[PDB]
């Protein structure tokens, strides 16, 4: 599935930007 | 965006600024799927009761901008259209049923640090993201708090913004409203039992709705910046364009050209 939904600055670096782990808290809070 | 913070460089390459050209003006957000090809709201485009209704050569669509006091030299790459194609069972008339429209380029979009197309959900990634309570995000350089008359006016922020909102019950949704609601559109947002706050606003319709996969790392788009009564009002929930159930006309228009 193309190289779409990763990010060159964030994915592709394996880094995190500072709002995301609220939307990955979301699928266990 | 209400409640948002200031999006990092490349937090959200996808979005696109829509753009007027006679006279220059922000008219909606969007969304980067392919290097050819926008995803967009249709009442961006065409709403008579407004009498509005725009062409390929009035709109400008702008990738990889960040700021918006400023001019992003050899970072922005801005794209003519080509043609525009609407939902033909779209209604303007009550609930904005089918509020999605497509946009080919003239000339394709070179992928970048800035620049970067977003995913299509199909079944399984849908049934597993699509769920009350599950957050999403929105991105816009739209209103921050909500304005009197029904557009982009004064209230704008210098750079493009970001919020997180939690996707909402369909029962819930259809109490919040006396607008009828159909099911080719979600609700998003917080409860008055929530205490936490943010919407979309004015100028960030057509933007995308976005959600990490926690398994694959992948960025899907969900969800349209479609409508809202007020914005960020206690009891009501934005309703964004339901991506999915709309991905076999995409489908359609894009293999067809
Ligand atoms: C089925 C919609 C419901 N609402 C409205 C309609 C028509 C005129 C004005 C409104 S509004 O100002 O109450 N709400 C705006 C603002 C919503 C923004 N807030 C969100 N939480 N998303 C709106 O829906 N729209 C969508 C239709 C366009 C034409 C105007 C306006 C917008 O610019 O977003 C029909
Ligand atoms: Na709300």
């Amino acid at each position: 599935e193309a190289d779409c939904g990763l990010r060159p600055l964030f994915e592709k670096k394996s880094l995190e930007d500072k709002t995301e782990r609220e939307l990955l808290e979301s699928y266990i809070d | 965006i209400v409640e948002g913070s200031d999006a990092e460089i490349g937090m959200s390459p996808w979005q696109v600024m829509l753009f007027r050209k006679s006279p220059q003006e922000l008219l909606c957000g969007a969304s980067l799927i392919s290097d050819r090809w926008v995803l967009t709201a249709a009442h961006c485009l065409l709403y008579p009761p407004w009498d509005k209704n725009f062409t390929e050569n009035d709109l400008l669509v702008r990738i990889g901008k960040h700021s918006r006091t400023r001019y992003e030299r050899n970072i922005e790459k801005i794209s003519m259209l080509e043609k525009i194609y609407i939902h033909p069972r779209y209604n303007w008339r009550e609930n904005l049923d089918r509020d999605i429209a497509l946009m080919k380029l003239k000339k394709p979009v070179a992928f970048s640090d800035y620049i970067h197309p977003v995913c299509l959900p199909d079944r399984e990634t849908a049934a597993s993201l699509l769920q009350a309570g599950y957050k999403g995000r929105v991105t816009g350089w739209g209103n921050l708090k909500e304005t009197w008359t029904a557009n982009v006016g004064k209230g704008q922020p210098s750079v493009l913004q970001v919020v997180n909102l939690p996707i909402v019950e369909r029962p819930v949704c259809k109490d919040s409203t006396r607008i009828r609601i159909t099911d080719n559109m979600f609700c998003a947002g917080y409860k008055p039992d929530e205490g936490k706050r943010g919407d979309a606003c004015e100028g960030d319709a057509g933007g995308p709705f976005v959600m990490k996969s926690p398994f694959n790392n992948r960025w899907y788009q969900m969800g349209i910046v479609s409508w809202g009564e007020g914005c960020d009002r206690d009891g009501k929930y934005g309703f964004y364009t339901h991506v999915f159930r709309l991905k076999k006309w995409i489908q359609k228009v894009i293999d067809q050209f």
